[PDB]
């Protein structure tokens, strides 16, 4: 606003309305609706007398002596000194207030004024304050209206045009600035006031209610805040608390720290949504046959190249469920399959009879009905929703094992990332090179597996679920491969059968049963499938240096959920990836500063160069590049499954611990206050996740090494 | 028709014509704001699962009459449905591709010329040149550095101005209508999109993007010119950099050294002035740069220098509270310091009047080739640090830093009489004079300023006064970091005072400019619908109102009724005299300016 | 062999690796820790730390309120709130002596913001409690709301349009002996209800924040806006601040303040950073003590000014903390669940309620008023962020040397929630006694230091809001990688958004030129998956397959097709920048390329300037041409508002009449109605001229107009 005044006008006029007000005691810092009104006002004025002379014969003309003389402009001295020379020597009547202007072809004192508002009003107050009838009045307003006595008009209408149209572009501005209304407001009859914004009513009694002790009003407490002058508060302050306020330096060397402890219990067991290293697949080399695309099609042929199908029988029980109801859904699963092999029209999608099992299976109407508490207050078993503490664990032996068996490699590629733009550039040329280089690493992994498996699953999930919105859907677990002969292979994990899917919100659950193929004996460890119902559903040879030997051919079915954002995040897994690399890349690119030279072969080629990456009763091992790749894919992926707060609030709580032993190992005399209080915090985190007492049993690890 | 029809459906609500009548249209983008939807929290999700469904795309009615209901394999493209809350019809994305494959064509001629800014990148790509490789530990600077070349500088206001007149020809302001200067680029733009079926609201969009200048504060380590910010993914790295060269054309402008020039010679020629202030506007309101006022360039660019600094706060603005002393834009971050006047006897037997600042005060300084910081006591040098890529950035930076610091040790370090005068005659302040005389000759300074030794550590390196690296002793407080250390992040502009003497005081009566600091180097200077008048409200006499577009026939100084804005009617006419707005005041601004003197 | 990747930490330094300690790369899909329960713990914590200040009982809602103000000194190291207001006040004068003229000049520019706002700013805010229908919505529509009921009780200062005619509206309804709400019931037949409220309901609506953390309503959004702004001033003048800088200005701070506190560090100086983190932030921030420095700052300043700054934090001091939806009950024995509002927590027995539970309820009881507890010590996050920033760097700016006397000396950052101190000492007792008189003077001020979260190393290494400083080198993890997903918006703008970002990281983010690559890759064929335009050539049997065969079999040139076409991808990183359709123009077949680009087509849409070729996340602009692949996706979906598009139906209609209004902000005095029967008329009458209408449409049209002229008039 005041910017606005001072770059659409001509800094001269600026420069008297400053002028013009100072002589008031005000600053236009403070109070600029005045300071553009005046402004306003001042322009109107010098743009009234311009351009106008009075010619050899008197008459008026347009480009000798100034027509119009100005009057505003000046101080009240000289204001009223030129007024008085006027009236004598003209013979003009005092008019009894100072006027803008005169007019010397009908020698006559004319006011001007701009108007915020209607012309009309404002030519009315004009008239009254005035009080008398030897004064001309012309009024101005933004809008392109004006007014006068008479409608006698001095100017023609050119000049009266370039007044209007002037006023009209000043407002126009104003108001795509944003300061129109307050102007239009300000404007009080015929003065412009400052804005006001004062508390009074309901403020009051809260301010004066909201002081300090010491104090009993807002006005008080300003007054006492104005006359405050720094006198050693502060030290006062100091010299009178107690020593026993204050942040003790504890020494941190080489002998403070523990390890961590985790909670005693049971040992934990798994929770993934589907296994990962017990999994069987049915496969087939070349779908080559009819129809071939379709998931359908696809599971059905490899449900083909199998024989054994045996009468299923519970291996190990769902603790709290009811087994043969999934041994029922299991044998209408395989009932309608035979179905549909023998309808011989196998559409695209499956959509299975409602039935008790499904209904069962899915949770379908096994929930509490919702009642009025008052209704049922009298309830005595009525309590408050069970949220004790969760059960504390063990960590067990599994989830080593299953970390262990997803940083290794497969035999088949599990990716086939798309295509990209050719190479031109130099460095495109290095970045090629080293992204196929990490692709050969981990292209096979296992990891990559569950990315691949877990990503079509959750693709599946969410296609039949929007598609199939009041339906059971059989949705067979499949994945694509490309085995050592480049040939394009299909694998059958399991089946899913999604229950109803009518979802609004992101975080409602879709309830599903999941049954996939195995081949590990759950008997050897119960409290690892505590969720999962065994059934022993077939045999098959698996090849030996003795030969081919039966085995017991498995069939996990548990029942889980879930939600449109859980199924977004597993889609998501392909992400993984991506952290792997820009944790490797990142060292390359170090070695290469400290060397100023690429050393992506000297890396993925040597295969000499090593870091520690694991443990052995012998001592730490070490790992080339290819084995840090794919346990740094595994480790993202696993977090990715395995996700859960307590992981996180770990994580963060342990970082502050890492750090200070690494600036203790910097010999960088590392010192804390409340030691014990970290310790606590990050003990606080461990309850039951199997990856949480993983990550701790790895730090106590980590701790113990490198203490020494 | 089918608006006004909608129109008076609208009225016939009360609360509906209660809001017609109240809002004004200044306000109406404050009821766009009203809106009762709800937004979607992630839309990817939401996406995801839209893609599934069977018609997730909305199409017009008028797609019914050209895409057939279903195609060959009897697929269906767009179905009989509404959307919730318009009559969009429902189609799927078989409808776009069976658009794409058998829909009606047309000519593109306009999109390259709509689109010349991602053409223009297409080709600057497409002749580039690239080199070898280079890994390297990399130092990249932060600074703030252009975005979009070829651009025209304009002010956003100017932009929005011109994309009104180019498309939207009949609902342009009241400015324009009350406008003399019909930029070329305006014309240019409405001959090249005459017959143009492309949406118009993109076609602004697209001008906007076109015409607008926009700066980003991003870490470089290469060249900085437009061209070469928009490839800076491809060029720098971590550790590795890329020889890259655009391939199109530059629009490098030379205005700026034009404005220094002229502000120079202004300062220059104002100070021997009798009223410098008076005089300085007066020729400031008066010139032209290549055909546009000065006025506009010293609004519009941001130009930091001297000279300019105290023609805006002559005329009033807002200007760094810092100083570019040296060839380096100086910046205080800490501390306070209080101004005292003193005399000193330099090693010369030559006494000077300096003015000195007493304090624990803390400066960083960013020149062309070198950035450094200093901690200065009361007459006292505590601490200095620089970092330059070559040696001779390095020592002028020091002997800049060292002369501002006015510690009395260099005093009777002083060989040689001071007694350099600018190319105009006219005496240099002492400090200036030192600062020059250090520059000449520094050597028998550096043997008598200060050594001491300095305990060894990662990051920086001493220096010996032959100035050399070294590690084991290196002058008083004068230290060199092996790292490039980032410029100031941010500038404080606060209200400064200005005396006749063209010297600029801070409100705690220190100064800040001065005219005797700005450099004296000599440099080379490298159908029209307008002019009408409105003659206020609508007139019913004149007769039914006319379209901006129609005015043209209007005769010489015919009055007629036309609507400006967005829907005003006003009485306009033709001008008779062959004047404009910018002479007007200036007659009654000198009368009123003697007046007051 | 087991593997165990936290080995790794004996070699490679936690900081250079530090992404492994970083679990996720986006939101994890749980989203918990939250709820009732949570507000009972924070109010009974916040009135436990300040328990030792005076009770006194409110004049207008009859809460009981708590002043720990100038309470005795904390005699222990558990948290304190127990501030003195001098020495909050010592400490300001001394950061303005040393910053003079920061406190002027941040008002002038507070001055300027008050005086230029608009009342729709506060539609871009996040999700608010509606007071008038008691629950959280909409920002846009609890604004509406808020405007329609100020319109039925006579309260009409915001159809200015100015925010503080909004504000004033306010203080003008606060005052009011009733308030009288209306609601319609939309279906069956349609109807209305009257609601009336005294003065002490709508003074505890208008000082409730519905927990949800929690989020105020539209009463106590423009004050707190505007302390705000002053708040951002002060601070953007401040080096030690570290808000509201960026990724880029936040690593030269860090780099300027070690380099600072190390080289100034003399052959016989001992430093020590302090990485540090503090125990409760908002809930030992007494609003009385934002009071005290708010007037310290706005001294000798304009009346106004001064109290619309000191309301906020009047208002905060007085402020309700709402309990949320309520408790879930459950019995086993005929598994029948209910929900008991909140609302009669204050009058339920105390047997349906754990232990923990019980002593929650217990303490809360005497608090809680009309369904809200009274929580007047303490702050609720994300409100006065600034001003606590502000306060810290006061403190620390308090370490130069001539304040301390003494041989240490202190310096650092401040973020608000956490901080970095430098302490430069000849010994290390100096080091301790610089810490410790740190430590005592900001528990003085009122501030605690987390001490388990805090640890000191010497100079060299530290943290700072996720930014790990090891000797120079500086690792940015506060975001973590950015979702690399189709965004969502349509074909174009997904594909536009997601080359951006790719660029933008690598550009900033330090991504490196494989990860890219690789990044592309990913993004293709989530791309290519998710809108059903696999490669022509490809067989993979979508719903959109055929036709997309069917143009690749008409086509000549396939490698100008777009991806969403059935295109190869011809990204890399040379052409990140460029838009798809520019990038593949020349090789474009004529007749691909006419349709493609045909303007007529029906499924181009164009939004308002705002949202044109720009997506909200933070926002971030993309650059792409307008083809036939724009198209926008369907959209899917107590009320005081009759027709909740009553003024997007009004806006509409306008942009017919004047295009233009879509671009630019329109400006005029006279009203719309008349603006649009103008513009008809004329066109209209150009139309007849032309030859391309009749008589019959005239004479309607002008027919049409006269009577929309009579129905506006009366
Ligand atoms: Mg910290």
């Amino acid at each position: 606003m005041e910017d606005f005044v001072r770059q659409c006008f001509n800094p001269m006029i600026v420069e008297l309305a400053e002028k013009a007000m100072k002589e008031y005691g005000e600053d236009p810092k403070i109070e600029t609706n005045k300071f553009a009104s005046i402004c306003t006002h001042l322009e109107v004025c010098f743009m009234y007398s311009d351009f106008h002379f009075i010619d050899e014969r008197g008459e008026s003309t347009i480009i000798l002596k100034h027509r119009f003389e100005i009057i505003e402009g000046r101080d009240r001295t000289m204001a009223w000194t030129v007024v008085n020379s006027i009236c004598n020597t003209t013979g003009v009547e005092k008019p009894k207030f100072l006027p803008d202007l005169y007019d010397y072809k009908e020698n006559r004192f004319i006011e001007i004024g701009v108007t915020r508002r209607e012309v009309h009003i404002y030519y009315l107050e004009k008239a009254n304050k005035i009080k008398s009838e030897k004064t001309h009045i012309h009024i101005f307003s933004f809008t392109g209206e004006e007014m006068a006595t008479k409608a006698d008009y001095t100017l023609d209408e050119e000049s009266r045009a370039r007044i209007k149209t002037r006023l009209f572009t000043i407002r126009q501005e104003m108001a795509s600035r944003g300061l129109w209304d307050s102007f239009r407001q300000s404007e009080r009859g015929e003065e412009t006031i400052e804005e006001r914004f004062e508390i009074t009513g309901t403020m009051r009694r809260l301010a004066d209610q909201s002081l300090p002790p010491n104090f009993s009003s807002l006005e008080n407490f300003r007054a006492y805040v104005d006359g405050f002058e720094p006198n050693g508060c502060i030290e006062g302050k100091l010299s009178q608390m107690s020593k026993e306020v204050n942040a003790r330096i504890e020494p941190f060397l080489r002998t403070t720290p523990r390890p961590l402890r985790l909670p005693d219990g049971p040992p934990c067991s798994q929770r993934s949504k589907f296994l990962l290293m017990d999994a069987l697949k049915l496969s087939i080399e070349d779908p080559s046959h009819e129809g071939e695309g379709i998931p359908l099609y696809d599971a059905i042929k490899c449900m083909k190249t199998f024989f054994g199908w045996k009468e299923p029988n519970i291996i190990k029980p769902h603790e709290k469920g009811i087994n043969p109801n999934y041994l029922l859904t299991w044998k209408q699963v395989l009932a309608e399959l035979q179905d549909i092999k023998n309808e011989e029209k196998i559409p695209r999608t499956k959509n299975m009879k409602k039935t008790s099992q499904l209904k069962w299976a899915l949770g379908e109407n096994m929930a509490p009905e919702k009642v009025d508490f008052e209704d049922c207050k009298d309830v005595n078993d009525l309590k408050q929703y069970d949220s004790d503490e969760p059960e504390p664990r063990s960590l067990a032996c599994w989830i080593q094992s299953e970390f262990n068996k997803a940083c290794e490699l497969t035999d088949s590629s599990w990716v086939e990332l798309d295509e990209i733009g050719e190479d031109v550039a130099p460095i495109e040329h290095i970045a090629s090179m080293r992204r196929n280089y990490f692709t050969a690493e981990v292209s096979h992994c296992r990891a990559t597996e569950y990315i691949m498996k877990g990503v079509y699953i959750n693709t599946a999930l969410l296609n039949a679920s929007c598609a199939a919105m009041d339906d059971f859907q059989l949705i067979p677990m499949i994945s694509k491969c490309i085995t050592k002969e480049g040939r394009r292979k299909t694998n059958l994990y399991g089946f899913i059968i999604k229950g109803r899917s009518h979802l609004r919100n992101d975080t409602d659950v879709v309830n599903f049963v999941s049954m996939e193929f195995s081949l590990t004996d759950p008997r050897l460890e119960p409290h690892k499938w505590e969720k999962y119902c065994v059934l022993e559903i077939g045999d098959m040879l698996l090849r030996t240096a003795v030969g081919q030997v039966s085995r017991p051919m498995f069939l996990y079915v548990r029942t889980n959920g879930t939600s449109k954002i859980k199924m977004k995040w597993g889609m998501e897994m392909r992400r993984c990836l991506l952290q792997s690399l820009q944790q490797i890349e990142s060292m390359i690119e170090a070695e290469s500063s400290v060397k100023e030279k690429d050393l992506t072969k000297e890396f993925f080629e040597n295969k000499s160069e090593t870091w520690p990456i694991g443990e052995s009763p012998k001592g730490v091992e070490e790992g080339s590049i290819g084995k840090v790749c794919r346990t740094l894919l595994a480790k993202s992926v696993f977090n990715s499954l395995y996700a859960s707060p307590q992981l996180e609030g770990f994580s963060a709580e342990s970082r502050k611990l890492l750090l200070i032993v690494q600036a203790l190992r910097d010999n960088l005399e590392p010192g804390t206050f409340d030691l014990e209080g970290l310790y606590e915090a990050i003990e606080e985190c461990l309850i039951n996740d199997p990856w949480v007492l993983l990550n701790a049993s790895w730090f106590n690890s980590f701790l113990t090494h490198a203490l020494r | 028709m089918e608006r006004i029809k909608e129109l008076r459906d609208l009225m016939s609500q009360s609360r509906t014509r209660e809001i017609l009548t109240k809002t004004t249209v200044d306000h109406m983008a404050i009821i766009k704001k009203y809106t009762s939807g709800r937004q979607e929290k992630n839309p990817a999700l939401r996406m995801k699962w839209m893609m599934a469904m069977k018609y997730p795309i909305t199409a017009d009615k008028r797609i019914m009459e050209m895409i057939p209901e279903r195609n060959e394999q009897r697929q269906t493209l767009w179905s009989k449905t509404n959307d919730a809350g318009s009559d969009r019809v429902m189609v799927s994305p078989l409808a776009v591709t069976w658009w794409n494959r058998n829909g009606p064509t047309t000519s593109t001629v306009h999109y390259p010329k709509v689109y010349k800014t991602y053409f223009e990148k297409v080709e600057r790509l497409k002749h580039g040149t690239f080199g070898p490789v280079h890994f390297r530990n990399q130092v990249k600077i932060r600074r703030r550095v252009d975005i979009n070349p070829g651009h025209a500088d304009l002010s956003a206001k100017e932009a929005q101005d011109v994309i009104m007149e180019v498309v939207f020809p009949n609902e342009v302001g009241a400015r324009i209508l009350t406008s003399e200067s019909q930029l070329t680029i305006t014309k240019e733009k409405k001959k090249e999109l005459q017959d143009c079926k492309i949406a118009p609201l993109m076609v602004a969009y697209m001008l906007e993007r076109e015409l607008v200048r926009k700066t980003r504060f991003l870490p470089v380590a290469g060249g900085t010119s437009s061209v070469y910010i928009e490839v800076l993914h491809l060029t720098q790295g971590t550790c590795w950099e890329q020889m890259y060269t655009p391939g199109g054309e530059v629009r490098n402008d030379d205005v700026d050294q034009s404005l220094i020039i002229a502000a120079r010679n202004i300062v220059r020629r104002a100070t021997v002035s009798a009223d410098p202030l008076a005089s300085l506007l007066e020729m400031c309101h008066s010139t032209q740069i290549g055909g546009v006022r000065m006025v506009d360039i010293l609004r519009q660019n941001p130009t930091e220098e001297q000279a300019v600094d105290i023609c805006k706060a002559a005329m009033g603005l807002r200007i760094s509270s810092s100083f570019s002393f040296g060839g380096f834009t100086f910046k205080r971050t800490s501390g306070s310091s209080v101004k005292r006047e003193e005399e000193v006897l330099t090693g010369n037997l030559q006494t000077l009047k300096i003015r000195v600042h007493e304090g624990y005060e803390e400066f960083t300084m960013v020149g062309r080739r070198a950035t450094a910081i200093l901690r200065k006591a009361t007459r006292r040098l505590i601490q200095l640090i620089v970092s330059g890529k070559d040696e001779q950035s390095i020592a002028e930076a020091i002997i800049v830093a060292m002369v501002f610091s006015q510690e009395d040790c260099m005093i009777k370090a002083v060989r040689g009489d001071l007694n350099f005068v600018n190319r105009a005659n006219q005496r240099l302040n002492p400090m200036h004079q030192l600062l020059r005389h250090f520059q000449k000759d520094a050597k028998v300074l550096f043997q008598n300023w200060g050594i001491e030794p300095i305990d060894n550590v990662m990051g920086m390196i001493g220096i010996l006064p032959d100035m050399t690296p070294s590690t084991e002793m290196s002058l008083r407080g004068v230290r060199v970091s092996k790292m490039g250390v980032d410029e100031y992040s941010s500038t404080e502009r606060v209200v400064v005072s200005i005396d006749r003497f063209l010297r600029v005081r801070d409100q705690r009566g220190n100064v800040l400019l001065s005219p005797e600091e700005v450099s004296e180097t000599q440099g080379t200077e490298k159908a029209v619908l307008r002019g009408f008048l409105i003659l206020g409200k609508e007139n019913k006499r004149y007769g039914p109102a006319l379209s901006i577009n129609e005015l043209s026939n209007l005769a010489k100084g015919e009055k007629a009724n036309v609507l400006i804005g967005q829907g005003d009617v006003v009485l306009v006419m033709k001008r008779k005299r062959d004047s404009s707005i910018l002479t007007d005041s200036q007659t009654a601004t000198k009368r009123i300016r003697m007046a007051i003197n | 062999m087991d593997v165990n990747p936290t080995l790794l930490f004996l070699k490679v330094p936690v900081q250079n690796a530090i992404s492994t300690t970083f679990p996720y790369t986006g939101d994890p899909p749980y989203s918990h820790g939250t709820g009732t329960g949570y507000t009972m713990d924070t109010v009974n914590r916040t009135h436990k730390y300040s328990e030792k200040g005076k009770w006194t009982t409110n004049t207008e809602t009859g809460a009981p309120q708590l002043n720990p103000i100038d309470g005795p000194l904390p005699e222990d190291n558990e948290p304190s709130g127990y501030a003195q207001t001098d020495c909050v006040l010592e400490a300001m004068a001394f950061l303005e002596e040393s910053h003079p003229g920061i406190f002027e000049n941040s008002c002038l520019e507070t001055m300027e913001i008050v005086q230029q706002t608009r009342v729709d700013k506060l539609t871009q805010g996040r999700q608010t409690y509606d007071w008038t229908l008691n629950r959280n919505q909409p920002a846009a529509t609890a604004l509406a709301n808020t405007i329609e009921v100020f319109r039925s009780n006579g309260l009409t200062a915001n159809e200015s349009g100015r925010l503080i005619d909004f504000l004033k509206d306010v203080m003008d309804s606060m005052d009011k002996e009733e308030m009288e709400i209306t609601t319609h019931f939309q279906r069956r037949t349609i109807g209305k209800k009257k609601q009336r409220l005294n003065k002490r309901s709508y003074l505890i609506r208008a000082l409730t924040l519905n927990t949800m953390i929690a989020t105020p309503g539209m009463q106590i959004r423009g004050f707190v806006y505007f302390v705000e702004a002053l708040a951002r001033s002060i601070c953007e003048k401040l080096e030690q601040s570290g808000l509201p800088v960026g990724g880029n200005e936040k690593k030269a701070k860090l780099a300027n303040v070690v380099r600072k506190m190390m080289t100034n560090s003399q052959d016989t100086e001992l430093s020590f950073t302090i990485t540090g983190d503090n125990t409760k932030w908002n809930e030992n921030q007494n609003p009385r003590m934002f009071l005290a420095m708010i007037t310290y700052i706005t001294r000798n300043q304009p009346e106004w000014f001064r109290n619309v700054l000191s309301i906020a934090p009047i208002m905060f001091s007085n402020k309700m903390a709402r309990l949320g939806k309520g408790y879930m009950f459950e019995s086993k024995s005929m598994k029948l669940r209910t929900q008991v509002p909140a609302e009669m927590l204050a009058n339920i027995d105390l047997k349906y309620f754990n232990k923990s539970t019980r002593e929650k309820i217990e303490k809360i009881r005497p608090l809680l008023i009309d369904g809200t507890a009274s929580l007047s010590p303490g702050m609720m996050m994300g409100m006065f962020n600034m001003l606590s920033t502000v306060l810290g760097v006061s403190i620390l700016n308090l370490g130069q040397k001539k304040y301390t006397k003494t041989t240490y000396w202190w310096d650092g950052l401040q973020s608000s929630d956490d901080f970095a101190l430098i302490v430069n000492a000849p010994n290390h007792e100096g080091i301790q006694a610089g810490v410790d008189r740190f430590y005592r003077t900001c528990k003085l001020v009122g501030i605690n230091m987390s001490k388990k979260k805090s640890y000191i190393n010497r100079t060299g290494t530290f943290e700072f809001t996720s930014f790990f400083y090891r000797y120079g080198f500086v690792a940015n993890f506060s975001m973590e990688l950015p979702s690399f997903g189709v965004s969502g918006i349509n074909e174009s703008a997904d594909m536009s958004v997601g080359v951006t970002v790719i660029k933008n990281n690598m550009i900033n983010n330090d991504l490196g030129p494989a990860t890219a690559q690789m990044a592309l890759q990913l993004f293709i064929k989530d791309y290519r998956y998710t809108y059903r335009c696999h490669r022509g050539d490809t067989q993979i049997q979508t719903r959109r397959a055929f036709e997309l065969g069917k143009l690749w079999e008409q086509t000549r040139s396939k490698a100008g097709l777009l991806v969403s076409d059935g295109g190869p991808n011809l990204y890399n990183i040379r052409n990140l920048h460029i838009p798809e359709v520019c990038l593949k123009w020349e090789l474009m077949d004529e007749d691909y390329q006419g349709r493609l680009c045909n303007p007529m087509n029906p499924f181009v849409s164009h939004k308002e300037i705002d949202s044109v070729n720009n997506a909200v996340v933070k926002s971030m602009e993309y650059d792409a041409v307008a083809t036939t692949h724009s198209w926008i996706p369907k959209r899917n979906r107590r009320g005081i508002l009759e027709d909740e598009q009553m003024y997007q139906k009004c806006c509409n209609l306008f942009e017919k009449f004047f295009p233009s209004s879509s671009y630019r902000r329109p400006v005029g005095i006279s009203s719309m109605v008349e603006a649009m029967v103008s513009r008809a008329r004329i066109d209209a009458r150009i139309d007849f001229e032309s030859g391309r209408i009749k008589k019959e449409e005239f004479a309607e049209i002008m027919k049409i107009c006269s009577t929309i002229e009579e129905l506006r008039r009366q």
